[PDB]
DNA sequence: TTTTTTTTATGTACTCGTAGTGTCTGC
DNA sequence: GCAGACACTACGAGTACATA
C-alpha cells in the first residue's frame, strides 16, 4: 500500500485541514434529513475522503467493506454495455462516465432500480441509502436531465452525494436540487503538516524545505504530493534540501511539445506538433489538460503584450473543443493560430 | 349542452364559412367541391392558420355521417406512417372501391412533413395512378420537408398568417358565445400578441378570462407576461440616453417590478430597431449583438449578465451615432 | 363517372403531343415507329414528361400486346432483392410472341428508391436477356442509379421546360377547355410554374375553377410568386452590404408565413449558384450553416434571420 | 417517524400553497371550480414551482384514489422516444374517464398527461403529440413542463396555453422563508434572511435548502449572516479587490497568480462572474469599458454554460478586463 | 350491468382468431337483443358485422346499452389461454372501465379473472344498406377456404364471377391463369357440401386476396357459407353459427381499368 | 480421471438448452456418489443445483475429487450437431486441461469428439440451508410450462402465493390482473396430474418472470415438478430426472417497488 | 501509379437466419 | 390413433444511412 491510501483518515474528527468544515459536516448529517450534496473543488483536495468520512458518520464501520459489482444494461440500440460499480452494505458508488455517451441509459435504468427499492434491513442499516455519483462534471446533458426527478421523488429513501471538479459543467436543474459543499485545496502549510505527519508515522525525518518544495511542485494536490514524497523516499533515503523530485512523463512531454511550438513556426513543424498531440491524446490524457499545460508553458516564452491574446485564444479554442467531438482539429487550430500570432509578433 | 373542452377545440370551424382569412383560397376550394373536381391538395403555412379545420370541413361537406368511415382515411404523425403503411393500408384503400355508396375517397395526411422520404417516394404513383378513385391531401408546415415530386403532384395553397382585421369578428363571436367582458385595447392586445395565429389568441383569451375575469390590455399583458409598448420604448430611451449604471438600474428596476423576461424584451427591441432611423453599420452591429444575446439565452445562462450585454450593445453605438451627426 | 383533373385528363397519348426536349422526343418517336429501342434511362426535373415519354414509347411499340409484354414497377411496389431475382428475372425469361423489332419492356419508374444491392442484381438479367426484353428506367436524381446500370443504357437527360414549350401546350389545353384568358395572366401562370408542367396545369385549373378568367391578379390571388426569385435579390442586397433592403425582403417573406427552415434552405440554394467570389461564397455558406445550426437546435425567430443577414453583410466589409 | 428534508416536507399539497405565481394559480383555481382547463405549458427558471403546482393541482382535482387512474407523469428519467409517445401516451389518451371521488368532492371529466422536462423530447417525438392533443382533448389534458420554450416546437407551443413562471420576488420569498422558519422552531436575523433572499435569486428550493442546511449546521441557534455567507459559496470582497488590483497592475503574472488562487480555493466561476459583474456595473468606469467588459462577461458565462474549462475562461475574462483597465493608464 | 356467458368457449376463440390480423379494435355494441360488433378494418376496405343472440348465451343480462371499445391485440392473448369445452364469463359495470374475462383452465379447476381497459374511440354508426343481392350462392366453408388458398399461390387479386351455372374463380397472376368453376355438387351424402344458385344477374368483380383468406378463418364456425354478390354493393361472406348468431363480412371490389388499345 | 456414459442422448438435449440464458459457466464437481453442479448468474438472483447419481450411468470410474469449468458459447453450438437417441460419452484426464465430449452413435465404428478448453474458475459454495419451508406442493411439468408462458403476455413481474386452498399465481400489470389457483386434481387416470398440498403455512411473495420462463423449457426431462418455498427462504423448484438423479432450482424474491401518489 | 476499421444517438428500412407451428403421410 | 416430415409466418439480429 502506498502513502496515499495507508494514512487516509477514517472519521471526520481525524482530518488535519478544514476542521471547521469537518465540524459543520458532522452537524449536518447527524439528524439524517440532510439534502443531496455537491462536493466540488480542485482535484486532490480531499473530497472523497470527506465523503467517506460522512458515510462513516452516518452508518457503522461497514462502509469500508466494499466489493466490485457488475451490471449489464441494455441500450435503446440493443447493445449490451457492462459497467463496474463499487458497492457496500450501506452505500453504492457509480461512475456513469465510463459508459461514454450511454450514461443516460445508466441513469435511466441503473439508478432507478437502486432508488425504487427500499433497504432490506431497517435496524442495522439506516432509513436511507446513499448513492455516490463520482465525476458528474463529465456527464452529458441528457444524463443530467435524466437525473433530476430521481433526486426529487425517492429523496427520502435514496440520498445522493455528487462529486465533481467544476460546477460550471453541472446544469442548474441539478445545481438547484443539491446543497453545494466546497472543498478547497489545502495550502502549503497544511500539505507540509500532512507530509511531516506521514513521514513521522513511518519513522522518517522530513525537512521543512523539501516538504515546501514538494508542496509547490504538486500544485496543491495532496495525492500527488504524497506520491512524490514516497517516490523521493524510494530514490534516496537521505532527504537533502536540494533532492531532485521526479515528474510525470506527460507533463514534461507537454512542455517539450510547447517548446517545439515556440522553436519553429512552419507547416511541417505544425505537422510534427500534431503528431505530438496525437501521442498525448492516445495516452488517454484529456484535451483540456493538454490545453492547460500548453497555456502554462507557452506563456512563459511570450512577451508581456502578447499573453492576453494567447489566453483568450486558448479559452476560445477550448470552448470550441468542448462544443465539438474531435479534439485534434481544435488543438491544431489553437497551435496554428499561436504560430501565426507568434510569427506576426516576432517579424514586426 | 355544456362541454368541458379548450376554446381552441370547442370553437372549431366545422363549415368553410366559419373560417375568416383566406377567402379566395376557400372560394376556390368550395368551387372545387361544388363542381365535383377536387384535386390533390397541398395545404401549407404557419401554425394556427386553419389547415386541419379546412380539410375537416371539406370531408364533412363531401361525405355524410353515415358513410364517413368508408371515405376518409385520416393519418397523422401520431400514427405510424412508414413505407409498410404506404404499400399496405394506404394502397389498398386507394386501389379499392367503396362499400356503401359510390363516390370518390379522400386520404388526409396531416403533418406530411414528418413523413420519411421513402414513404413520400412510394406515395407518388399511388397519387398518380388512382387519381380518379381517391384524392390525397397533404398538410405541412415546412414545405422543404416535402419532396419536389409530391409538390408537383399536388396543387399548393399557401395558408398564410391571419391578418388582425379579419381575425377580430371570430374573436367577437367567441366572446359573445362565452359571455366575456372585453375592451377595445384587450382585443387589440389579443390580435397583436397572437401574431397571425387563432389558436394562441383563443388560448390567451381563455387564460385571461380564467385568471382575471375581464379582458383588458393590462390583464392580457399581465397574464401573458409580455411587456407593453411604452415600457419597451422606455427601455430603448434608457439605453440610448443615459449612462451604464443609471440605465442598468432603471431596466433592472422595471424587470424586477414587472417580472419581465429578456426574450420578449429582445424581440420587441429588435422590432423597434428597424423602425428607428439607424445608420447601416449601427443597425448591422445591433442585429449581430442581439442575435448573440438571444442565442445565449437558450442554455443555462444568467439573465442579468445578458441584460448587461443588451445595455452594452447600445452603449457601444451611442458615441458612434452622436459622432456621426 | 368523375371528371379527371387537367394534369391526368390531358396526359399525352402519343409521342408527338409531348413538348420540350425536341431532339430526344423526336428520336423516341423514330424508335417507336421502327423498333429495336435500347435500354433507356431518362433523368430530369419533375414534371418534364419522363414517365409520359416512357409510357408513350411502350404503348406505341407494343400496342395490343401491352398487357402481357410490359412489366411496370414503381416505388409503391417492393423492388427488393427478392423481386429482382424472382419477378424481373422470370419475366425476362418469359416467352412472349411479338412482331419483329419489338421486345418486352420492363418499366422501372423512380429508380432512385431502388436499393444498391437490387441494382447490382439487376445487371446480369439486363445483359443476358437483352435479345428478348428491354428496360426503361425513369429517375429524378441520376446519381442514385449506380454506374453499371447507367453504362447499360443510353442515359437521356431532360432539361427544364422553356416558357414557349409550356405555352404551346397551354394553348392546347385552353382551346380544348374553352378558357377565357389574357396574355399577362398566362405569363403569370408560366412564372408560377417555373419549368414544371404539372404546376402549370394545376395553377391553370385552379385559376379557371376559382375565378373563371385568367388575368394576373386572378392567378396571384390563389397561386404564389416563387420564393427563391426574391431570395436571389435579397442575397444580392446582402452582397452590396445593404441591410435595409435585405431586411425588407426578409420581413416580406416572414409575414407571408414561411418557416425559417424553408427560408434558410432557399438562401443556401441561392448562395450555392450565386455569382460572386469563391471565398466570399464559401464564408457565406459557412455563415448560413452556422445560423442553420441555431435554427435546428430550437431558436428560430426574425432576430436570428436578421443576425444572419447582418453577418452576411459583415462578411463583405471584412477582407 | 423517519426524518424528511424540508424541500419535500414543505412541498405544496394544494394550489393555495403556491407562492407568487398568481395568474396560473388563479387559472387552476377556476379549473378547480369547474371551468374549462386548457392545455398548459409551464416554463421558467429553476426552483420557481412548475412541478409542484401541477402536482398539487392534480392532487386537488383527483384526490388520492384517482391519481393513478387519471394522471400519467412522464419525465426525462424514463424513456420518451417516438414509440413511447406513439404507443403509451396515445393508449392512455384513448382511455375512458371512469371512477369518481368517494369524499363527495367534484371530479373533472378528463385525464391529465404531465410531460415534465419536455426539452429532452426530440422534435420527431414532439411532432407525434400534436393530433393526440387535437383529437383526444375531450377525455384528456396535456401539461408540458420545460425550462426553455425554444426547445418546444411551434405547433406544441401554439397548442398549449403558455404560462411563464417568474423568478420569485424578494418580499414573497421573505415571507415564505419566515413562515417555514417559524414552523420549524428556528430563528434567523433580518440581515441573514435578507442575504438569503439575495443569494437565492428567486429559487425557493435553493432558499429552503440553504435554510435547512444552516439550521443543521448551527444546530438550532441564531442563523446569522456569516453562516449564510459561508454556506452559499459567496466569494469575499477582498478576493475581488485583489483581482481588480492585479488587473490595474497591468502584469499577467499577478493576474495568473490571483486566478490560480481563486481556482485553487474552489470558488465557482459562475459566482465569480456574478460578483465581478456586480462590481463592474457599480463603479466609476467609462461606458465603453463597462460595455465590452460586460460583453466579455456574457460570452464567458455562455462558454461556461456549455461546460468549458474554468481556468481558461477566467484567465480570458481577467485578461480582457486587465487590458481594459490598463488601456487608460 | 352486463353479464354475458358463453356456453362453450370455442365459439369466441374462432371469432377472434379471424379478426386477429384483420380488425383493429373490438367495439362491442350491447343491447337486450344481443351483442353486436360493427367495425371496419385498419385499411377501411373491409367491414365486419358480428351479431350474437342472447338466447345462445348461458345467462345474459343488460340493464343499459353500452359502447365497448376494447383493443384486440391485448384481447387476443387471452383466448390463447382458453379452453374449448369451457365456460367464458364477460362482465361490465355501468360506469367502470374494467372488463372481467373470467373462465377456467384446461385443467378445469380454477377461476381465472382477466381484466381489460375500455377505450374511448367514438365511431359514427356505419349504415348497412340491406339491399337485395343479384348473386346468392350457398357453398361449404371448407371448400371456400381451400380454393382461396390455391388462388393465393398464382396471383395477387382474384376475379370472381357468378352466373346462372355457378360461381367462377379466376386469378390472372405471374405464372399464368388459374380458373376454377364449380356448380351443382349437391348430389352427395353430406348436407353441408352443396352449391346452390338463387339469383340471376351475372356480375364480375376483382377482390384482394389478402382479405378473402382472412375471412375464411371462420371455417370451424359454420359448415356452409353464403356468398352474396351484385354489381354495385360489395361481396358478402356470410357465416351463420348454428346456435349463437351470424358472422357477416364485407369486402370492397378493386379498381380496374380497361386498356385503351 | 473422469469417464462417464449416458443411457440417452436426449438428456443433455433437454437439460443444456435450459441453461443457455441463465448461467455463464458449467462447473461439474466430481465425487464418488455422482456429479454436482452449483452455479450462479452474473446478477446473483438464480441458483441451479444439478446432482446426477452414479448408479444410473452405464459406466463410472472416479479416483480423485476435482473441479472443472466449462463455458457455454462453444458448448451450445456443439449439441446441435449431436444426436437425440444416441449415447454421450465424456473423457477428462488428470493433468490435461481439455475436457473431451463425444456424442457417437450407439452402434458406430468411429466417434465424434468436439473438445473445449477448461475454464479455470475460482468460485465457492454458498451452501443451501435445506431448512423446512412453508409450502411444498407437486405440479405437472407441461402445465407449468403453459402457465409461465401465460403471464409473460401481461407484465414483467409475477406474484406467487400458496395458501391451504392452493397455490395462487398472480400477474398485475397495466392491462389487467390474472389469477390462477391449482387445487385438488387427484381424480384423474394419470398419476402425473395429481396436484397435492403437503404443508400449511401461507406465504405471499413476488418473483421475477424471466427466470421462471427460462426454467420451463426443461419440462419433458421429468414427469412432475415439486415446488417448495417459504417466507424468507428462496423458492425451490425440484426436478427428478428419471432414475439417474435430481435437479434443484432457486429463485430469490423479486424486489417490490414503492407506492406513491 | 499510393487502402483499416469501431466509435457518432434515434428512426427507419432492408435483408437474412431461425424457431414454433398447422397440416399432411403412413403402419 | 400417434410419430415424422413439409412449408408457413412471426420474430430476432446485423447493417446502412439520413443533404443538395
Ligand atoms: N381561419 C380560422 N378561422 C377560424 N378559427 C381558426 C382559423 N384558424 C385557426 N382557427 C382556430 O384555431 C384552432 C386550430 O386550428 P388548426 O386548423 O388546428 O390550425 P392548423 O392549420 O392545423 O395549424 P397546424 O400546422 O396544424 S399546428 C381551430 O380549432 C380554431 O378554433
Ligand atoms: N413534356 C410534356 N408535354 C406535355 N404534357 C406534359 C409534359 N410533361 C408533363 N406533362 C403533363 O404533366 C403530367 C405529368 O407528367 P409526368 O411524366 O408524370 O412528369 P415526370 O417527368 O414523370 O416527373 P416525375 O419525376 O414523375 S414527378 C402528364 O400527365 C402531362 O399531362
Ligand atoms: N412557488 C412555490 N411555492 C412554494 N414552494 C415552492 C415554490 N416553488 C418551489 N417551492 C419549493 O421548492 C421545491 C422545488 O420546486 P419545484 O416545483 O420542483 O421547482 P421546479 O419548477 O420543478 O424547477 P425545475 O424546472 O424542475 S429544476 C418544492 O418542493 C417546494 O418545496
Ligand atoms: N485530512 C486529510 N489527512 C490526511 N490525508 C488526506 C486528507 N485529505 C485527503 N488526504 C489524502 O489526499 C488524497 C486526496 O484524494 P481524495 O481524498 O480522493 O480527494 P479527491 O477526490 O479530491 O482527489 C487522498 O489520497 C488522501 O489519502
Ligand atoms: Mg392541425
Ligand atoms: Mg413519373
Ligand atoms: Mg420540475
Amino acid at each position: 500500500s502506498l502513502w496515499v491510501d495507508k494514512y487516509r483518515p477514517c472519521s471526520l474528527g481525524r482530518l488535519d485541514y478544514h476542521k471547521e468544515q469537518a465540524a459543520q459536516l458532522r452537524n449536518l448529517v447527524q439528524c439524517g434529513d440532510f439534502p443531496h450534496l455537491l462536493v466540488y473543488g480542485p482535484s486532490g483536495a480531499g473530497k472523497k475522503t470527506r465523503i467517506m468520512c460522512i458515510l462513516r458518520e452516518l452508518y457503522g464501520v461497514g462502509v469500508e467493506k466494499l466489493r466490485i459489482e457488475h451490471q449489464t444494461i441494455t441500450t435503446p440500440s440493443k447493445k449490451k454495455i457492462e459497467i463496474s460499480t463499487i458497492a457496500s452494505n450501506y452505500h453504492l458508488e457509480v461512475n456513469p462516465s465510463d459508459a461514454g455517451n450511454s450514461d443516460r441509459v445508466v441513469i435511466q435504468e441503473m439508478l432507478k432500480t437502486v432508488a425504487q427499492s427500499q433497504q432490506l434491513e431497517t435496524n442495522s442499516q439506516r432509513d436511507f441509502k446513499v448513492v455516490l455519483l463520482t465525476e458528474v462534471d463529465k456527464l452529458t446533458k441528457d444524463a443530467q436531465h435524466a437525473l433530476r426527478r430521481t433526486m426529487e421523488k425517492y429523496m427520502s429513501t435514496c440520498r445522493l452525494i455528487l462529486c465533481c471538479n467544476s460546477t460550471s459543467k453541472v446544469i442548474p436543474p441539478i445545481r438547484s436540487r443539491c446543497l453545494a459543499v466546497r472543498v478547497p485545496a489545502p495550502s502549503i502549510e497544511d500539505i507540509c503538516h500532512v507530509l511531516s505527519t506521514v513521514c513521522k508515522k513511518e519513522g522518517l525525518n522530513l525537512p521543512s524545505q523539501l516538504a515546501h518544495r514538494l508542496a509547490e511542485k504538486s500544485c496543491r494536490n495532496l495525492r500527488k504530493a504524497l506520491l512524490m514524497c514516497e517516490a523521493c523516499r524510494v530514490q534516496q533515503y537521505p532527504f537533502t534540501a536540494d533532492q531532485e523530485i521526479p515528474e510525470t512523463d506527460w507533463e514534461v512531454y507537454l512542455r517539450e511539445t510547447a517548446n517545439a511550438i515556440v522553436s519553429q513556426q512552419t507547416p511541417q513543424r505544425l505537422l510534427e506538433v500534431r503528431g505530438r498531440l496525437y501521442e498525448l491524446l492516445t495516452h488517454c490524457i484529456p484535451p483540456e489538460i493538454i490545453m492547460k499545460g500548453l497555456l502554462s508553458e507557452l506563456l512563459h516564452n511570450c512577451d508581456g503584450q502578447l499573453k492576453g491574446e494567447v489566453a483568450q485564444m486558448a479559452a476560445y479554442y477550448e470552448h470550441r473543443l468542448q462544443l465539438g467531438s474531435k479534439a485534434i482539429y481544435h488543438l491544431e487550430a489553437f497551435v496554428a493560430k499561436f504560430m501565426a500570432l507568434y510569427k506576426k509578433f516576432m517579424e514586426d | 349542452k355544456i362541454r368541458n373542452l379548450p376554446w381552441v377545440e370547442k370553437y372549431r370551424p366545422q363549415t368553410l364559412n366559419d373560417l375568416i382569412s383566406h377567402q379566395d383560397i376557400l372560394s376556390t376550394i368550395q368551387k372545387f367541391i361544388n363542381e365535383d373536381r377536387l384535386p390533390h391538395l397541398l395545404l401549407y403555412g404557419p401554425p394556427g392558420t386553419g389547415k386541419t379545420s379546412t380539410i375537416l370541413a371539406c370531408a364533412k361537406q363531401l361525405y355524410k355521417d353515415k358513410e364517413f368511415g368508408s371515405m376518409v382515411l385520416e393519418l397523422n404523425a401520431s400514427d405510424d406512417r412508414g413505407i409498410d403503411i404506404i404499400r399496405g393500408p394506404i394502397l389498398s384503400f386507394a386501389s379499392t372501391r367503396t362499400i356503401f355508396k359510390k363516390g370518390f375517397k379522400l386520404v388526409i395526411l396531416d403533418e406530411a412533413d414528418a413523413m420519411t422520404q421513402d414513404a413520400q417516394n412510394a406515395l407518388r404513383r399511388v397519387i398518380e395512378k388512382f387519381t380518379e378513385n381517391t384524392r390525397f391531401c397533404l398538410i405541412c408546415n415546412y414545405l422543404s420537408k416535402i419532396i419536389p415530386a409530391l409538390q408537383s403532384r399536388c396543387t399548393r395553397f399557401r395558408f398564410g398568417p391571419l391578418t388582425p382585421e379579419l381575425m377580430v369578428p371570430r374573436l367577437e363571436h367567441v366572446v359573445e358565445e362565452e359571455k366575456v367582458d372585453i375592451s377595445e385595447d384587450g382585443m387589440k392586445a389579443l390580435v397583436t400578441l397572437s401574431s397571425g395565429d387563432m389558436r394562441r389568441a383563443l388560448n390567451i383569451l381563455q387564460s385571461t378570462n380564467m385568471a382575471f375575469g375581464k379582458v383588458t390590455e393590462e390583464t392580457v399583458y399581465t397574464c401573458t407576461g409580455h411587456p407593453l409598448k411604452s415600457d419597451i420604448a422606455n427601455i430603448l430611451d434608457w439605453m440610448l440616453n443615459q449612462d451604464f449604471t443609471t440605465a442598468y438600474r432603471n431596466i433592472t428596476e422595471l424587470k424586477t417590478l414587472k417580472g419581465l423576461a429578456l426574450h420578449d424584451i429582445l424581440t420587441e427591441i429588435h422590432l423597434f430597431v428597424h423602425r428607428v432611423d439607424f445608420p447601416s453599420s449601427v443597425r448591422i452591429h445591433l442585429l449581430t449583438k442581439m442575435a448573440d444575446i438571444e442565442y445565449r439565452l437558450s442554455v443555462g445562462t444568467n439573465e442579468k449578465i445578458q441584460l448587461s450585454s443588451l445595455i452594452a450593445a447600445f452603449q457601444v453605438t451611442r458615441d458612434l451615432i452622436v459622432a456621426e451627426a | 363517372h368523375y371528371e379527371l383533373p387537367w394534369v391526368e385528363k390531358y396526359r399525352p397519348v402519343k409521342l408527338n403531343e409531348i413538348v420540350g426536349n425536341e431532339d430526344t422526343v423526336s428520336r423516341l418517336e423514330v424508335f417507336a415507329r421502327e423498333g429495336n429501342v435500347p435500354n433507356i434511362i431518362i433523368a430530369g426535373p419533375p414534371g418534364t414528361g419522363k414517365t409520359t415519354s416512357i409510357l408513350c414509347l411502350a404503348r406505341a411499340l407494343l400496342g395490343p400486346a401491352l398487357k402481357d409484354a410490359m412489366l411496370e414497377l414503381n416505388a409503391s411496389n417492393d423492388r427488393g432483392i427478392d423481386v429482382v431475382r424472382n419477378k424481373i428475372k422470370m419475366f425476362a425469361q418469359q416467352k412472349v410472341t411479338l412482331p419483329k423489332g419489338r421486345h418486352k419492356i420492363i418499366i422501372l419508374d423512380e429508380a432512385d428508391s431502388m436499393t444498391d444491392g437490387a441494382q447490382q442484381a439487376l445487371r446480369r438479367t439486363m445483359e443476358i436477356y437483352s435479345k428478348t426484353t428491354r428496360f426503361a428506367l425513369a429517375c429524378n436524381a441520376s446519381d442514385k442509379i449506380i454506374e453499371p446500370i447507367q453504362s447499360r443504357c443510353a442515359v437521356l437527360r431532360y432539361t427544364k421546360l422553356t416558357d414557349a414549350q409550356i405555352l404551346t401546350r397551354l394553348m392546347n389545353v385552353i382551346e380544348k377547355e374553352r378558357v377565357p384568358y389574357t396574355d399577362d395572366g398566362l405569363e403569370a401562370i408560366i412564372f408560377t410554374a417555373q419549368g414544371d408542367m404539372r404546376q402549370a396545369l394545376n395553377n391553370l385549373q385552379s385559376t379557371f375553377s376559382g375565378f373563371g378568367f385568367i388575368n394576373s391578379e386572378n392567378v396571384f390571388k390563389v397561386c404564389d410568386e416563387p420564393h427563391p426569385l426574391l431570395v436571389k435579390e435579397m442575397i444580392q442586397h446582402c452582397v452590396n452590404a445593404n441591410i435595409d433592403e435585405a431586411y425588407k425582403i426578409l420581413a416580406h417573406l416572414w409575414h407571408l408565413g414561411y418557416s425559417p427552415e424553408d427560408i434558410i434552405g432557399n438562401i443556401f440554394r441561392v448562395c450555392k449558384t450565386f455569382q460572386m467570389a469563391e471565398y466570399l461564397k464559401l464564408e457565406f455558406i459557412k455563415e448560413i450553416g452556422y445560423t442553420h445550426m441555431k435554427i435546428a437546435e430550437g431558436v428560430n425567430s426574425l432576430l436570428q434571420m436578421a443576425g444572419l443577414l447582418a453577418r452576411l453583410c459583415q462578411k463583405t466589409m471584412a477582407p | 417517524a423517519k426524518p424528511v428534508p424540508w424541500v419535500e416536507k414543505y412541498r405544496p399539497k394544494c394550489v393555495d400553497e403556491v407562492a407568487f405565481q398568481e395568474e396560473v394559480v388563479a387559472v387552476l383555481k377556476k379549473s378547480l371550480e369547474g371551468a374549462d382547463l386548457p392545455n398548459l405549458l409551464f416554463y421558467g427558471p429553476p426552483g420557481t414551482g412548475k412541478t409542484s403546482t401541477i402536482l398539487a393541482a392534480a392532487r386537488e382535482l383527483f384526490g388520492p384514489e384517482l391519481f393513478r387512474l387519471r394522471v400519467l407523469e412522464l419525465n426525462a428519467s424514463d424513456e420518451r422516444g417516438i414509440q413511447v409517445v406513439r404507443e403509451k401516451v396515445k393508449n392512455f389518451a384513448q382511455l375512458t374517464v371512469s371512477g369518481s371521488r368517494s369524499d363527495g368532492k367534484p371530479c373533472p371529466p378528463f385525464k391529465i398527461v404531465i410531460l415534465d422536462e419536455a426539452d429532452s423530447m426530440t422534435s420527431a417525438a414532439q411532432a407525434a403529440l400534436r393530433r393526440t392533443m387535437e383529437k383526444e382533448s375531450k377525455t384528456t389534458r396535456f401539461c408540458l413542463i420545460c425550462n426553455y420554450v425554444s426547445r418546444i416546437i411551434e405547433p406544441l407551443t401554439s397548442r398549449c396555453s403558455k404560462f411563464r413562471f417568474k423568478p420569485l420576488s424578494d418580499k414573497i420569498q421573505q415571507q415564505r422563508l419566515l413562515d417555514i422558519a417559524k414552523k420549524e422552531n428556528v430563528k434567523i436575523s433580518d440581515e441573514g434572511i435578507a442575504y438569503l433572499v439575495k443569494v437565492s435569486e428567486g429559487d425557493l428550493r435553493k432558499a429552503i435548502t440553504f435554510l435547512q442546511s444552516a439550521t443543521r449546521l448551527t444546530g438550532g441557534k441564531e442563523i446569522t449572516e456569516k453562516v449564510i455567507t459561508d454556506i452559499a459559496g459567496v466569494i469575499p470582497a477582498e478576493k475581488i479587490d485583489g483581482v481588480f488590483a492585479a488587473c490595474q497592475s497591468g502584469s499577467f503574472d499577478k493576474l495568473e497568480a490571483v486566478v490560480k488562487d481563486l481556482i485553487d480555493e474552489g470558488h465557482a466561476a459562475t459566482q465569480l462572474v456574478n460578483q465581478l459583474h456586480d462590481v463592474v456595473v457599480e463603479n466609476n468606469l467609462s461606458d465603453k469599458q463597462k460595455s465590452i467588459i460586460t460583453e466579455k462577461l456574457a460570452e464567458v458565462d455562455k462558454c461556461l454554460a456549455d461546460g468549458a474549462d474554468e481556468h481558461l475562461q477566467l484567465i480570458s475574462l481577467c485578461a480582457t478586463v486587465m487590458q481594459q483597465l490598463s488601456q487608460n493608464c | 350491468m352486463f353479464e354475458a356467458r358463453l356456453v362453450q368457449g370455442s365459439i369466441l376463440k374462432k371469432v377472434l382468431e379471424a379478426l386477429k390480423d384483420l380488425i383493429n379494435e373490438a367495439c362491442w355494441d350491447i343491447s337486450s337483443s344481443g351483442v353486436n360488433l360493427q367495425s371496419m378494418d385498419s385499411s377501411h376496405v373491409s367491414l365486419v358485422q358480428l351479431t350474437l343472440r342472447s338466447e345462445g348465451f348461458d345467462t345474459y343480462r343488460c340493464d343499459r346499452n353500452l359502447a365497448m371499445g376494447v383493443n384486440l391485440t391485448s384481447m387476443s392473448k387471452i383466448l390463447k389461454c382458453a379452453g374449448n369445452e369451457d365456460i367464458i364469463t364477460l362482465r361490465a359495470e355501468d360506469n367502470a372501465d374494467t372488463l372481467a374475462l373470467v373462465f377456467e383452465a384446461p385443467n378445469q379447476e380454477k377461476v381465472s379473472d382477466y381484466e381489460m381497459k375500455l377505450m374511448d374511440l367514438d365511431v359514427e354508426q356505419l349504415g348497412i344498406p340491406e339491399q337485395e343481392y343479384s348473386c346468392v350462392v350457398k357453398m361449404p366453408s371448407g371448400e371456400f377456404a381451400r380454393i382461396c388458398r390455391d388462388l393465393s399461390h398464382i396471383g395477387d387479386a382474384v376475379v370472381i364471377s357468378c352466373a346462372k351455372d355457378g360461381v367462377k374463380f379466376s386469378a390472372s397472376g405471374e405464372l399464368g391463369n388459374g380458373n376454377i368453376k364449380l356448380s351443382q355438387t349437391s348430389n352427395v351424402d353430406k348436407e353441408e357440401e352443396a352449391v346452390t344458385i338463387e339469383m340471376n344477374e351475372p356480375v364480375q368483380l376483382t377482390f384482394a386476396l389478402r382479405y378473402l383468406n382472412f375471412f375464411t378463418k371462420a371455417t370451424p364456425l359454420s359448415s356452409t357459407v353464403t356468398l352474396s354478390m351484385s354489381a354495385d354493393v360489395p361481396l358478402v361472406v356470410e357465416y351463420k353459427i348454428a346456435d349463437m348468431g351470424h358472422l357477416k363480412y364485407y369486402l370492397a371490389p378493386k379498381i380496374e381499368d380497361e386498356e385503351g388499345s
